[PDB]
């Protein structure tokens, strides 16, 4: 009755420093829906992350996507932070531009 | 537009 | 050239922490168009597409009562569903509702439907006739013989095969400069070695709309299902869709593998090697 949610970190668009983009982190596949989000800048939490409308797929699992527009320096790391019953602690996914 | 229709289960 | 026009529904109890969290979101093919949000500040249906925005004040009112009425609805349904279910009040339950109807590029309608599902599972179903129901299990066969008696389906069946049509052809004529559009994937793969004698080749599918897509990857002709990665389709942000699908190759070898690619949108199917 409890799944654990699948997570991407990724840009938008194909990512040049310099140049405003946007931070996605698209989380899918998960059961039951109470779940926590954040977008981590150097390990910070971002402030100005806006979130999709909650909705399900098919196999009546939850997908949401959480965003922000950033521009990419390639000193900073960017990274989800996502909470879930399914999970002992947070998971941290780190952004990286080849996936 | 959604149903405006609504019998409980 | 087929359209749908779906709804879906949420509802989660939260014993102790107030009244259930409702979300109702509307879309029209992959595009959503509206929404609600129980803990939003507004209290109404919200528009979310440029093409819903002219709807008069009539419209927004309506569907506003309309969708606080299944939030009622559901309200009761999930105290109802405890009990079929003998649970306590203590934990936090969860209803989904989808239903809507698709059309043919002529406008004519296809099909209807309505699922029901409690805690993340099936519980009742219209079926494709639009005239009976399939229960789950034994507890949701009482809300089967309450709806048959009730005969749910027959006004559910007058929405769903007419008004919900009515809507759709509109709402595609409201918004014929961008729901008609579809947009192709752009392919390229990459290469990244993982050690001295492995490399994962990555293929890409990017921008694209709907978000149906196919990715395959093949090796000498054959297949090579169990060996590929696959992530799942994901939003882009802007209304397009991004894909890809890998696999971990020897060094020396790039050149005996291929991946395929199939979308809507592409006159043949696109093949890549590298």
């Amino acid at each position: 009755i409890q799944r654990t949610p699948k997570i991407q970190v990724y840009s938008r668009h194909p990512a040049e420093n310099g140049k405003s983009n946007f931070l996605n982190c698209y989380v899918s596949g998960f059961h039951p829906s109470d779940i926590e989000v954040d977008l981590l800048k150097n390990g910070e939490r971002i402030e100005k992350v806006e979130h999709s409308d909650l909705s399900f797929s098919k196999d009546w699992s939850f997908y949401l996507l959480y965003y922000t527009e950033f521009t990419p320096t390639e000193k900073d790391e960017y990274a989800c932070r996502v909470n879930h019953v399914t999970l002992s602690q947070p998971k941290i996914v780190k952004w990286d531009r080849d996936m | 537009a959604h149903h405006g229709g609504w019998t409980t289960k | 050239g087929s359209h749908s026009m779906r709804y879906f529904f949420t509802s989660v109890s939260r014993p102790g922490r107030g009244e259930p969290r409702f979300i109702a979101v509307g879309y029209v093919d992959d595009t959503q168009f509206v929404r609600f949000d129980s803990d939003a500040a507004s209290q109404r249906m919200e528009p979310r597409a440029p093409w819903i925005e002219q709807e008069g004040p009539e419209y927004w009112d309506q569907e506003t009562r309309n969708v606080k009425a299944q939030s009622q609805t559901d309200r009761v349904d999930l105290g109802t569903l405890r009990g079929y279910y003998n649970q306590s009040e203590a934990g936090s339950h969860t209803i989904q509702i989808m239903y809507g109807c698709d059309v043919g590029s002529d406008g004519r309608f296809l099909r209807g439907y309505r699922q029901d599902a409690y805690d993340g599972k099936d519980y009742i179903a219209l079926n494709e006739d639009l005239r009976s129901w399939t229960a789950a299990d034994m507890a949701a066969q009482i809300t089967k013989r309450k709806w048959e008696a009730a005969h749910e389906a027959e006004q559910l069946r007058a929405y769903l095969d007419g008004t919900c049509v009515e809507w759709l052809r509109r709402y595609l004529e409201n918004g014929k400069e961008t729901l008609q559009r579809t947009d192709p994937p752009k392919t390229h793969m990459t290469h990244h070695p993982i050690s001295d004698h492995e490399a994962t080749l990555r293929c890409w599918a990017l921008g694209f709309y709907p978000a149906e897509i196919t990715l395959t990857w093949q090796r000498d002709g054959e297949d090579q299902t169990q060996d590929t990665e696959l992530v799942e389709t994901r939003p882009a942000g802007d209304g397009t869709f991004q894909k890809w699908a890998a696999v971990v190759v020897p060094s020396g070898e790039e050149q005996r593998y291929t991946c395929h690619v199939q979308h809507e949108g592409l006159p043949k199917p696109l093949t890549l090697r590298w």
